[PDB]
Parts: structure tokens; C-alpha cells; sequence
């Protein structure tokens, strides 16, 4: 049947994950976004020239409301963990939710992706931070807000990672 | 047929629509094309010569009750009551039937203003007032003397959940989570605003947001602290005092939440609802699978139920769609404020606040004002409610401590552990 890929966002409330939702879902018609839509959050892509859909379910606002993200990630197919580069409180927290999805799954090889977002006041280095991800059997991609760089690839690289597991019986 | 077209002004870009419809006879010649001119953006200047003009209550409908709900996102209250009174100061000396006809609708403006946003005006505003009023003095115009009246004027035990009619608990929680629905500040909940906060130097950045969120937090919390047997007695990840529980008493505990968070729905408290859902769909109360397999099977259908109302599905197009034995008891409702934080957010990102010319982007303040206006009127409905305090169940609620998320995942595996 018609595959649906589900991809949770985590990350602190200011690494503008709203920003990476939006530029991957629109293009050149990113005013004609409307919030309350049932679509909104659901993209027909072609990945790999199969036909699928995608779901974004994205915490921003919501990242202070106590329990919500338990059922977000329960159950969710694809995790983007994002963190901005220039700044360490955020890069901190990266381990909070990476232990707070494994709290509820008990999958450590769990399609999962590091990510950096946002160079001239970056805090954190290339080294340090990929001495996180690897480590955590993931790979690591470093993604720019505004310039559409590396957008497109995060969102296919874990829909590849989902595709992966849903074969696996 | 609809024919559209943009024109420029001063400082400012208006679209203009036009679309002519078919008549109500079918022989009849053709009524007027519905006309539409619209401020699309501008700069400050040039919006508040576009809400004091005549023609905008009829033509831009939204402009006026949009720019008043959202201005503290480009600029501050004193300063656009300022440029009101800048501008009708400058008409001081214009022909007296055009500044009779502004002033009449700076009244109105003003009015409306204080009428639906009061918490707007303050101290802040003492010099802007005391202009108006001196205007109006020596203007000689003659409700005006209304508007000048009215704007001077501006440990327990989590166990004995039980002990209390889920109906009384239900209702309970709606009165805080009313009250707290009514100081919300709409305008604080605006991306730009809340999407900051948590920037160094926003810690006291919407207070009346983070109390709605802070009273979902305490009733998720009460839910996972009286399930398990758990009270938190420190910040640290042992130091909870437990009591003993069977799977058959705390399933007693998960139905009796059951049926609270089922009393809120009928109260159409929802906040409290996904609230109470959540808390028992976490991870330290979704493993506890022996506790659920006690649990009635009316209990589970309805909890089921309570489940499907709030799914992320669809962008939550169910708890979205909602909102569209007791005495007198008053109709209100309180949503779940979330789903508006992320619209306002992703609507904050989805546009910027000005264009490259530097006009105030207006497009974006009007779909913002989209949400807030909607929940202007829920704020409208939530007035409607009529209940009580019943101070032993609000003793009750507020020497209740959550645990952390250490402790409740810690407590979770004592009190069943893993097979």
C-alpha cells in the first residue's frame, strides 16, 4: 500500500525548527502557508521515484508542556534532532531528548538524524560535534536556515532510514 | 468574475479587488461589484493615516481590529496612540469639517481599543492622554466624554484524587484553567514574542502564556504523581516517598482520571483534557501494563476515545474542529493553547515583518490576527462559565508536587518492573 513516512522535530524553542518545516514543504509559495489546514503538514514527495507521502509533526511553541512529546514519539517513524551551532544551551540539550525518545522506544539502531541549523558567532566546533553524532551510530549533516542548503537532504536521508526499517521483519 | 489590481499611496501599498457577482433576479441588471481595497503594507505613518481614514470600516473591514491586536509586535501602545494624536493635532489646523470627521473616528478607533484590548493601557499612556484630552478641549468637540472616563480609568496526599466526585474535580480545574484563559494576553502569544522567550533577557517575557502552560503542567503532573504511588519530596531523582499500590487500586486510579478528564470534555475544558491524556499516554504510565490490564473496558473505550479527540493527525483537524445531575451550569470552553503557539509560530517564520523597502509587512499581522481573533471570542465564550471554589479540593491541588522525569521513570520501574 501507500507508504506515509512520520518525522518527529526536537530541539529547543529558538534553533528555528518552524524555519525547517516550512522551507522543505514550500519553495517559491512558502506565503501561501496556512496553519490550520489539515494538509499542512503532509507533502506528496517522489523519494527514490517511489510515490510517498510525508508527515512533519513539529513541537514548536510546544516545547514546555510536560508530557505531550511522549506520545509525539510514541510512536513516530523518523527523529531529527536539531541544535543551533551558535549557541552551547541548545547543543546541552541534545542529550535530554536523545535519552527522552529512547525512553519510550526500545530501539537503539531507530532512524535518527543529528543536525546543526543557523557563520560569525558560532560557539560550538565541527570536531566536538561530530564526536556526538557518530558516537551515536548517526549520521551528521550541517544545514543553513535561509540559504536552503543541506534541507532537502535531512528529510530525505531519514525517509531512507524509516523506508529501511519498515522492510526490516 | 473578480478583477484585481494593486495602487501605491504616501508610504503605503493597497490591493484593490473587485468581484461582481450575478444578480438575484436573472433578468435584473447587475449589482455593484463588491469592492475591497486593502492596506497591504506601509510604514507606521501610513497605517494610522489608513485607521483614521473614514473609508476603512467599510472597505478594509479587518484593518482596524487587526493592527490593534497585533501593533506590539512593530511598535509599542504609547507610540500608536502618539501618532493618533500626532496626526490629530495636524488637522488642528485643516478644514474643520475634515477634523470633525477623523476625531469622530479616533473616538471610535479608541473606543474598540479599550473595549477589547483594556490591559493595553496604563501609566505608559499618562502624556498621550493628557494630549487627547487637551485636544479635545480646544478643538471644542462635544461618547467623547465617555472615552476620557473610561481610559483614566486604566503535604498532599496524590491519592486522594479518589476521594472527590470526578464532576466536582473536573469542574475544579476548569476554574483555574478559566481564569487563567481569561488573563491570557493574546498579543503575548505572538511568534515574535513567545518564540523568543527563551533568549537571554526574556525570562519575564509573557507571564500570562507561561501560567496557562504551568497549570497544564500541574494537572500532567497530579495525573503521573497519583498513578504512581509517588510524592516528591526534592529536586533529586530518589527522593520520592512511594505507597505500596496492587495493579486493581491503581487501576482504580487510571479510571478515575478516566472519567475527570471525560467531565472536563463535557465542560469542554480541553486544555485539561490533553492534559490529563497526556500524562497517561507518557512513558512512565504507558508501561505500566499490568495497572491497564485492570482497567474495565468501558474505562479503556472511553479513554480510547478521549485519545483519538487529541491526535496530531491531520494537524490535530479533531481538537481543532471543536472549538468551531448539574443545576445551572454556564457554557464555557478553554482550549489547549499549544496548537495556537505553534500557528503563531510557524506563522512568525513563514513571513518577515517587513518588506525590502522597509514598509511594515501588513500581510502577515492580518493572518496572525486570524488566530488571536479567534481566541479573542473563546475568551468571549469562557465568560460563560459559573463555578465555585471548593477549597478542600484546591487546598488539595496546591500542595500537590509533581515529580521530576527522573523520578517518575524511577518510581515507574520499582512499582512495576520489566519482564
Amino acid at each position: 500500500g501507500p507508504a506515509l513516512h512520520k518525522v518527529i522535530m526536537v530541539g529547543s524553542g529558538g534553533v528555528g525548527k518552524s524555519a525547517l518545516t516550512l522551507q522543505f514543504m514550500y519553495d517559491e509559495f512558502v506565503e501561501d502557508y496556512e496553519p490550520t489546514k489539515a494538509d499542512s503538514y503532509r507533502k506528496k514527495v517522489v523519494l527514490d521515484g517511489e510515490e510517498v507521502q510525508i508527515d512533519i509533526l513539529d513541537t514548536a511553541g510546544q516545547e514546555d508542556y510536560a508530557a505531550i512529546r511522549d506520545n509525539y514519539f510514541r510512536s513516530g517513524e523518523g527523529f531529527l534532532c536539531v541544535f543551533s551551532i551558535t549557541d552551547d544551551e541548545s547543543f546541552q540539550a541534545t542529550q535530554e531528548f536523545r535519552e527522552q525518545i529512547l525512553r519510550v522506544k526500545n530501539d537503539e539502531s531507530i532512524p535518527f538524524l543529528l543536525v546543526g541549523n543557523k557563520n560569525d558567532k558560532r560557539k560550538v566546533p565541527l570536531s566536538e560535534c561530530q564526536l556526538r553524532a557518530q558516537q551515536w551510530a548517526v549520521p551528521y549533516v550541517e544545514t543553513s536556515a535561509k540559504t536552503r542548503e543541506n534541507v532537502d537532504k535531512v528529510f530525505f536521508d531519514l525517509m531512507r532510514e524509516i523506508r529501511s526499517r519498515k522492510t526490516e521483519d | 468574475s473578480v478583477s484585481v489590481w494593486d495602487e501605491e499611496e504616501d508610504g503605503a501599498t493597497f490591493t484593490v479587488t473587485s468581484r461582481q457577482y450575478r444578480p438575484l433576479d436573472p433578468l435584473a441588471p447587475l449589482p455593484p461589484p463588491r469592492s475591497s481595497r486593502r492596506l497591504r503594507a506601509g510604514t507606521l505613518e501610513a497605517l494610522v493615516r489608513h485607521l483614521l481614514d473614514a473609508r476603512t470600516a467599510g472597505a478594509d473591514m479587518m484593518f482596524t481590529p487587526a493592527l490593534l491586536a497585533t501593533h506590539r509586535a512593530f511598535t509599542s501602545t504609547p507610540a500608536l496612540f502618539g501618532l493618533v494624536a500626532d496626526r490629530l493635532e495636524a488637522l488642528e489646523s485643516y478644514p474643520p469639517g475634515e477634523l470633525e470627521r477623523t476625531t469622530g473616528v479616533a473616538i471610535s478607533v479608541l473606543s474598540t481599543w479599550l473595549a477589547s484590548h483594556p490591559e493595553d493601557f496604563g501609566s505608559e499612556v499618562k502624556g498621550q492622554l493628557d494630549r487627547l484630552e487637551s485636544f479635545l478641549l480646544r478643538t471644542g468637540y462635544a461618547g467623547s466624554a465617555d472615552l476620557i472616563r473610561n481610559l483614566r480609568a486604566r503535604p498532599a496526599d496524590p491519592t486522594d484524587v479518589l476521594v472527590f466526585l470526578a464532576d466536582h474535580l473536573a469542574e475544579q480545574l476548569t476554574l483555574l484553567d478559566a481564569e487563567l484563559f481569561l488573563n491570557l494576553i493574546p498579543s503575548q502569544c505572538l511568534g515574535g514574542l513567545w518564540g523568543h522567550r527563551d533568549r537571554p533577557g526574556h525570562s519575564h517575557l509573557c507571564p500570562s502564556v507561561r501560567a496557562t502552560v504551568t497549570q497544564f503542567n500541574k494537572v500532567a503532573g497530579a495525573v503521573v504523581s497519583s498513578v504512581l504511588g509517588a510524592t516528591s519530596i526534592g529536586e533529586g531523582p530518589r527522593e520520592v516517598t512511594v505507597r505500596p499500590l496492587r495493579p486493581p487500586q491503581r487501576a482504580r486510579l487510571l479510571e478515575k482520571w478516566i472519567r475527570v478528564a471525560e467531565e472536563c470534555r463535557l465542560l469542554r475544558n480541553f486544555s485539561s483534557v490533553y492534559a490529563v491524556v497526556s500524562a497517561l499516554q507518557s512513558s512512565p504510565i504507558h508501561r505500566l501494563r499490568a495497572a491497564w490490564g485492570e482497567t474495565t473496558r468501558d474505562s479503556l473505550r472511553v479513554f480510547s476515545s478521549l485519545c483519538q479527540i487529541f491526535s496530531e493527525e491531520d494537524n490535530y483537524s479533531q481538537s481543532r474542529e471543536l472549538l468551531t445531575r448539574s443545576g445551572f451550569r454556564g457554557g464555557g470552553v478553554v482550549p489547549y493553547l499549544g496548537t495556537f503557539l505553534k500557528d503563531l509560530v510557524m506563522l512568525d517564520a513563514a513571513s518577515k515583518d517587513e518588506l525590502e523597502n522597509g514598509y511594515i509587512n501588513f500581510d502577515k499581522r492580518r493572518k496572525e490576527f486570524a488566530i488571536l481573533s479567534e481566541l479573542l471570542r473563546l475568551q468571549k465564550e469562557c465568560r460563560g462559565y459559573d463555578l465555585r471554589p471548593n477549597s478542600d479540593i484546591q487546598q488539595w491541588l496546591q500542595g500537590l508536587q509533581p515529580l521530576t522525569e527522573a523520578q517518575s521513570h524511577r518510581v515507574s520501574c520499582e512499582v512495576e518492573p520489566p519482564g
